[PDB]
């Protein structure tokens, strides 16, 4: 199944948090409207920033998260989940290898802010 | 049913 | 029911993680094992890291987030999830007034790391 | 925080199901824009299915769950998942009690049918 | 990635209801530590229930979910989710056909008990 | 709530 892809309502500013668990240097990119809105790169096997931002979900809400190690896309898990049908949380990990850790990048998308 | 399955077998 | 604690594996290393959507300061006290392992402060109205650190799960495994405002408790919302089986998840949402948006302090806590 | 309130996409189909672990009989209210829709009203401690059945969520989408035991409003967890962008859970536990295994009436609703 | 494989705790009765919503004839396997323990078939398109059972995970905790309609695997997609660190669901969708709708058999995993 | 603070120092 498709991986990565959230449906945020329209319009709706959104953070986006990537963190690095891997020999591997990590390309998150993040989509809006399948257009690049944001691009972190970094290396780090202690769970580092390697990148935060604030987006807006623009005219269809869709955002999509694509990882990739050197441009090779990395297998990804992911899932939306709402507490006290409110604060929403939207959540991604990859794969660069063969240990199925999934930690290699984690991407945090929550909303709403403010 | 119908369509959308017959379609994906066959590609 | 009570928010905000998870069984972590015992002895593990986790990331933790906070971020600020209110007015007021929020102070975000993580525990482990029922004792204080980090504090994180900050005020922010745009999703700013108030804090990010590892910490150990410790003897039992059992992580506490707790959130005040100027001393007073805020309101939490909390669950796990477990993306294949392997990448962990607890997140956790906080309430300092009254429009219950529950990111006045969002914290997120993954693992496993590295 | 307020559980077991769900906003759902409106005018949609959802199945609504309930199971008990109880020595106390559990009686489910499922509202559907503040009206009662279904209830289900049985005793397990197996985990049996004491009902089930399709709802519509209407022009509002807003979905309530209440369970109570001889009267009593039982304490509620809930949260929402989403699989794949599309695939709908919404989630709630009850404590009718004091061991907190929030097991007591366990009630999913899934989204979308057909 | 993998997926509709859960690690229960060891020793442990759970429920595991499946829910069809198919053209499609679905066959739900059930294996606990690899080797078949419930087989649940059944044909709807409203969301009935066409199987619960309740199970022990046994020695190893090893739980998993497969799906097949006409002869065919369905596309997995899956989570767990706990609620107040006590309530535990894992949760598959499956999908036979081109819509995209993973609920062709969906099932649900819920503990503990009683 | 908060904004009341910050304004009394900024101001
Ligand atoms: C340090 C390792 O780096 C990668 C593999 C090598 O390289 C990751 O896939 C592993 O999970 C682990 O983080
Ligand atoms: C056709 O067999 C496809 C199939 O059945 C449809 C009624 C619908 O439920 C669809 O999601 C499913 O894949
Ligand atoms: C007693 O009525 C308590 C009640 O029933 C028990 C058998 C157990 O399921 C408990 O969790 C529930 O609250
Ligand atoms: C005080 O004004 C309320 C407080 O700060 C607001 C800016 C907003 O973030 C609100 O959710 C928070 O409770
Ligand atoms: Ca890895
Ligand atoms: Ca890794
Ligand atoms: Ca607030
Ligand atoms: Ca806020
Ligand atoms: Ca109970
Ligand atoms: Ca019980
Ligand atoms: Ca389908
Ligand atoms: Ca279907």
């Amino acid at each position: 199944a498709t991986q990565g892809v959230f449906t945020l309502p329209a319009n709706t500013r959104f953070g986006v948090t990537a963190f690095a668990n891997s020999s591997g240097t990590q390309t998150v990119n993040v989509l809006v409207n399948n257009e690049t809105a944001a691009t972190f790169s970094g290396q780090s096997t202690n769970n580092a920033v390697i990148g935060t931002q604030v987006l807006n979900s623009g005219s269809s809400g869709k955002v999509q998260v694509q990882v990739s190690v050197n441009g090779r896309p990395s297998d990804l898990v992911s899932a939306q989940v709402i507490l006290t049908n409110e604060l929403n949380f939207a959540l991604v990990g990859s794969e660069d290898g063969t240990d199925n850790d999934y930690n290699d990048a984690v991407v945090v998308i929550n909303w709403p802010l403010g | 049913k119908x369509x959308x399955k017959l379609l994906k077998l066959l590609l």
